RNA sequence: AGGAGUGGAGCCUGCGGCUUAAUUUGACUCAACACGGGAAACCUCACCCGGCCCGGACACGGACAGGAUUGACAGAUUGAUAGCUCUUUCUCGAUUCCGUGGGUGGUGGUGCAUGGCCGUUCUUAGUUGGUGGAGCGAUUUGUCUGGUUAAUUCCGAUAACGA
RNA sequence: CAGCCACCCGAGAUUGAGCAAUAACAGGUCUGUGAUGCCCUUAGAUGUCCGGGGCUGCACGCGCGCUACACUGACUGGCUCAGCGUGUGCCUACCCUACGCCGGCAGGCGCGGGUAACCCGUUGAACCCCAUUCGUGAUGGGGAUCGGGGAUUGCAAUUAUUCCCCAUGAACGAGGAAUUCCCAGUAAGUGCGGGUCAUAAGCUUGCGUUGAUUAAGUCCCUGCCCUUUGUACACACCGCCCGU
């Protein structure tokens, strides 16, 4: 049984928030994975990208921890990446799944050429950066699939991107930086100002303001 | 026939040790956990605790009678004054001997030693113990031997509470490549009214009863009876 | 299942290290 | 500050060189050398000699039902009272003998393949999660400039808080 | 503030130990293991059997204590007092000590006091309050080195290992550079029960016993820790590495 700890968690549990998009619209930090389980926890698939043993030198031996890099996301419009380090591999994977749920971002999908049907690719060329690793996503024609390395391909497929060209530069052999750079590129899709987003924003009531009475009275 | 009290006490302790050694060498395959002794005027009974009661009994109840005659013949006591019962443990989770033997017989049968250790740790933590550690030492991968640990919960290692709050069990697994040492430390939880754990708390633990919320009086309001 | 996880934690940099790390997910 | 007073100078288990058959070794700073709870004729005896039962159960071959040990005084003599081995054959009744092993036992080795137990770091005051913050990351903070305490003991400061 | 230093009071204003964390050492123990793996085994043995056989053998130094150096005491006795505890046996024969006598000694025989604080024992132990010598010493202390006499568990005590009397008896004026352990019933001097053991201690342990001034501080000689810092070390300075 989920007992919310934050105001956003209370609003989500009490069915005051009707989708993840109202939370995204106000950039509110999601600090409970149960919110993500509530909103997408019927289509989310997890995948451990890597288990990496890191070591800290000590007086009488090397202390070894394991870092789990886990990608998550329903294969439509949402993806997250989580990196968690712990002394136990199972605990690391559990923490990484929780962290990937906490970092799920909306993915903007667009059209390569003409706009028949549902969006299938990235709206424009986006670039993500992480420690000398540069990952570029380029819109591709329908039916080409993901033209990428396996590590960015996993995240692009979990993001719902049907087809996309990619370019990589740097030390992509470091899976963590590669994954974080492609996650940055994916998350920059909705932060890009395209001419279809020039329409003035019609501000609405924030969840904390539109259900302030419910929070007070519950 | 009789001897002074100190010598009789040490002899009874020796007999208890002999009994426990023979039993743990015999019935550890049947999930043997522990033994105890009761003494009545001119009579002595010995009780056992083991997980699989039907397996430890055997067929026709032959093993109990056979072993009883064995101990009666071993220790030279007056015949017919020894009887051995058939009892099961309160739980196999909070007993260090039982879980040590479970790990032992998971190890002998052929299984990744760390899988068995992980399984025993999970079984302990679903049993409700306040914490444990298990150490499996020996030759696992290669010719060198590295002692290997697993801990969960919290364990205390000092003071008087370790006398009753911590149960210690050391055992050996015999393997074709070598002998594996298994040490198990279990921490019983604060368990009054049932004595599965200690009836007394940790001496450093102070608990405060919550204040009771009552209506603060304003004026004397009494009713005649 | 957890057999690979457990045998990996015994020897993180042993002979059976890349094999087990790959067997976890690849 | 010094106090029993150290090695000092005879006589200690003890160690180290110690021929001889072996003076046996195991253990070289504190963390070996009155240690192995070691003041030893015998159980401390491991090591130098001659005998004691083979502690040999499956396969396969012998006199194959009479196969072979204890039989105080003399004789074969590293015991004449161990017939231990002899021309003689001085005694239970067939579980005694030999060969490829076999299951055996070795205070025989490897503690530098392992257990457990102990010593030691270290009986000082150290050690580590969870959530949060920082870093791409290994990691870091918490676990600190100070005061205080026997003490990471607690104050206090404080991106840490709570353990 | 957390605390510290004094005083009133109080038995006590810091009693002493036991346990004692991460993570480790190729530390020790295959001579505890009937816990043991793999080579050495498989009778020309790698055991109890005679115990017959030995660390009780020697040209010097390191390594844990006592006697000693005295007029700080050996010394005749006048003596008044301990604590901890093992103690007559389902193969466990080995037990601590009084009545009468003998003998300097080891012991003896009748029941023997012991299922316990009844028995040892109001544990009549060490120094000192005194009593001849020494009155300032190599001797009477140091009997440490060689004679001879006895008993109780020993099949055997030779290399008297084990327990008493007689005499010839040796440096010994603060003991080498250099060092070990020490804070209040404490360093020490003394006896007792054990692991020792067939009575068995020069070791250790535990116990009392009479019992002490420098010390209430600090970081020098010695170390361990912490922080900063440097690193080409990470098998981690017993590292790494250069050239002939």
């Amino acid at each position: 049984e989920w007992m919310p700890v934050t105001k956003l968690g209370r609003l989500v549990k009490d069915m005051k928030i009707k989708s993840l998009e109202e939370i995204y619209l106000f950039s509110l930090p999601i600090k409970e994975s149960e919110i993500i389980d509530f909103f997408l926890g019927a289509s989310l698939k997890d995948e451990v990208l890597k288990i990496m043993p890191v070591q800290k030198q000590t007086r009488a031996g090397q202390r070894t921890r394991f870092k789990a890099f886990v990608a998550i996301g329903d294969y439509n419009g949402h993806v997250g990446l989580g990196v968690k380090c712990s002394k136990e591999v199972a605990t690391a994977i559990r923490g990484a799944i929780i962290l990937a749920k906490l970092s799920i971002v909306p993915v903007r999908r667009g059209y390569w050429g003409n706009k028949i049907g549902k969006p299938h690719t990235v709206p424009c060329k986006v670039t993500g950066r992480c420690g000398s690793v540069l990952v570029r996503l380029i819109p591709a024609p329908r039916g080409t699939g993901i033209v990428s390395a396996p590590v960015p391909k996993k995240l692009l497929m979990m993001a719902g991107i049907d087809d996309c060209y990619t370019s990589a530069r740097g030390c992509t052999a470091t899976l963590g930086n590669f994954a974080k750079a492609t996650f940055d590129a994916i998350s920059k899709t909705y932060s890009y100002l395209t001419p279809d987003l020039w329409k003035e924003t019609v501000f609405t009531k924030s969840p904390y303001q539109e259900f302030t009475d419910h929070l007070v009275k519950t | 026939v009789q001897i002074s009290k100190k010598r009789k006490f040490v002899a009874d302790g020796i007999f208890k040790a002999e009994l426990n050694e023979f039993l743990t060498r015999e019935l550890a395959e049947d999930g043997y956990s522990g033994v105890e002794v009761r003494v009545t005027p001119t009579r002595t009974e010995i009780i056992i605790l083991a997980t699989r009661t039907q397996n430890v009994l055997g067929e026709k109840g032959r093993r109990i009678r056979e072993l009883t005659a064995v101990v009666q013949k071993r220790f030279g006591f007056p015949e017919g004054s020894v009887e051995l019962y058939a009892e099961k443990v309160a739980t196999r989770g909070l007993c260090a001997i039982a879980q040590a033997e479970s790990l032992r017989y998971k190890l002998l049968g052929g299984l990744a030693v760390r899988r068995a250790c992980y399984g025993v740790l999970r079984f302990i933590m679903e049993s409700g113990a306040k914490g444990c550690e298990v150490v499996v030492s020996g030759k696992l991968r290669g010719q060198r031997a590295k002692s290997m640990k697993f801990v969960d919960g919290l364990m205390i290692h000092s003071g008087d509470p370790v006398n009753y709050y911590v149960d210690t069990a050391v055992r050996h697994v015999l393997l074709r490549q070598g002998v594996l040492g298994i040490k198990v430390k279990i921490m019983l939880p604060w368990d009054p009214t049932g004595k599965i754990g200690p009836k007394k708390p940790l001496p450093d633990h102070v608990s405060i009863v919550e204040p009771k919320d009552e209506i603060l009086p304003t004026t004397p309001i009494s009713e005649q009876k | 299942f957890s057999e690979w996880i457990d045998d990996l934690e015994a020897d993180p940099k042993g002979k059976f290290a890349q094999n087990l790390l790959k067997k976890l997910t690849g």
